This record gives C-alpha cells, structure tokens and sequence, in this order.
C-alpha cells in the first residue's frame, strides 16, 4: 500500500494498555498464582503468550473471570512476565532466572525463553 | 512518521 | 531499573491484537458510524483515542456494547483511523485526508491531526 | 534484546 507509519505508536498503545492495568481499568481477568492474583486484560495476556492465548480462543475458558495456574509456577516469576508483557522490559536477575526461564516456558513466551537460555550459556 |  | 528490552515486543502485541480483531475474538464494542458498524476492543479505543479514553472512563457509558459517533463523521474516515489504531498505518490519500483529519480531531489522535495539518500545508 |  501507500501508507505512512507512525514510529512510535506500537510503543504508546502499550504504554496506555500499562496505565489501564496500573488504575485496574477493564481489566477482565484474575490469574491466581499460589496464593497471589493478578488482575490484567484477557487481549494483552493472548497477544504474549501462547498460553493465555490457546486458554481465551476456547469456547467455555474464553468466559472465565478467574484462571488458576498450575501450583508449580512462581507468583514473582508471574510477575516479572506481566510486567514484561505490558511494557516489553524484563527484569532478569541471577536470583529469578530460573524461575522466570521456567515460568516462559509454561506460558508460551518463546522470546522470552530464547533470552534466559544465553544468558545461562553465558554464565 | 516514515515511509514504512 | 536494570531491566533488558525487546524491541520489537509492542509492534507483535500491536499485529496479535490486529489479529484478534480480524477474527473478532474478544472484542466488546460496536462503534455505530452513519450506517457502518465496526467491532473492536474498548481498551484498544483507549490506549489511541482522546474521546474514547473518556467515554470508557465513565461510570455509565464503561459498560456500554455500542456507541453512536456524531453523524457528521465519515465511516471511511473512521475506517483508516481503526485500521491506524491497529496497525501504526495511516492510509492518507489526497481524496481522504480532509474526512481523516476531521475524524482525527473529534477522535481526539493528537499524531495523527499534526500529519494531516503538515501534508494539507504541503499541498 | 537491548539495554534501553
Ligand atoms: C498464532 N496466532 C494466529 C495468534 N493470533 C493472535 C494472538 Cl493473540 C496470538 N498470540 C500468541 C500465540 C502464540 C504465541 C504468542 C502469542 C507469544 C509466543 O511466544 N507464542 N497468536
Ligand atoms: C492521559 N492518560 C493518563 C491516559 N491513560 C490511559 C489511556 Cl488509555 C489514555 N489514552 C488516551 C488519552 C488521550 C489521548 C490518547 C489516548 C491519544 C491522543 O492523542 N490523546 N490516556
Ligand atoms: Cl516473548
Ligand atoms: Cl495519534
């Protein structure tokens, strides 16, 4: 086509979909993770994560306000992603690459995963 | 804005 | 923070929601332009619009499944501004950009009405 | 992956 683009749209639509999240605006969803629960918008959970994604495109899971995952997973590792999946910053660190490397890999966060591998050759 |  | 970045993270967010939208998976607004109708996801509305912002943000109108805009607005118009909201494209021709720029102004896209006012000078 |  004859389009122009806008450079730095992609980068404001998530930085507003943030600010929704952090004043809990239309958010649809409550992932509880051990003890803890995280509010977030069902979109934006599918559009980073195969997981969510599969979970939210089914028929019966795609009306649940409430999605429990699997009692493996770690809440700060859980965090950590949410927050990568609504401003694209992860924050690694020696104590929770583990557990975030482990916690992409049952989400679906392929890029994610790809990250946390080299930085483990690495070391 | 750029030519995409 | 020492947070590391994926570059391209809200462009793929941006394409995935893009795609839930041509499937009309999650989308809980229909936008009511003269005769048209167009499907889309209210915090998507938000994150790219002055005017939706608002009206998603208030109490009564937040749980509304459709919303008339002024008649006065061009479905055409509306139609390219969507298509932007998902993509960062803007299709700006020499037969649309006044009804662009109108929809732009009421829809409240700053970006959007300062490409408009500079390409219009130009000419 | 960068340092932004
Ligand atoms: C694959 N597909 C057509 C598609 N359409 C819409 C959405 Cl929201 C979506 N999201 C999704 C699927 C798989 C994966 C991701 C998002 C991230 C990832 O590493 N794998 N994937
Ligand atoms: C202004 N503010 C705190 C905010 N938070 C969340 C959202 Cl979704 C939002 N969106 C919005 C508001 C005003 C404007 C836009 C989006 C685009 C624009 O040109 N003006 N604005
Ligand atoms: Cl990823
Ligand atoms: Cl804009």
């Amino acid at each position: 086509d004859s389009c122009i683009q806008f450079t730095r749209h992609a980068s404001d639509v998530l930085l507003n979909l943030n600010r929704l999240r952090s004043r809990d605006i239309l958010t649809d969803v409550v992932i509880v993770v051990s003890r803890e629960q995280f509010r977030a918008h069902k979109t934006v959970l599918m559009a980073c994560s195969g997981l969510f994604y599969s979970i939210f495109t089914d028929q019966l899971k795609c009306n649940l306000s409430v999605i429990n995952l699997d009692p493996e997973i770690n809440p700060e590792g859980f965090c950590i992603l949410l927050d990568f999946m609504y401003t694209s910053r992860l924050n690694l660190r020696e104590g929770n690459i583990m557990a975030v490397m482990a916690t992409a890999m049952y989400l679906q966060m392929e890029h994610v995963v790809d990250t946390c591998r080299k930085f483990i050759k690495a070391s | 804005w750029v030519i995409p």
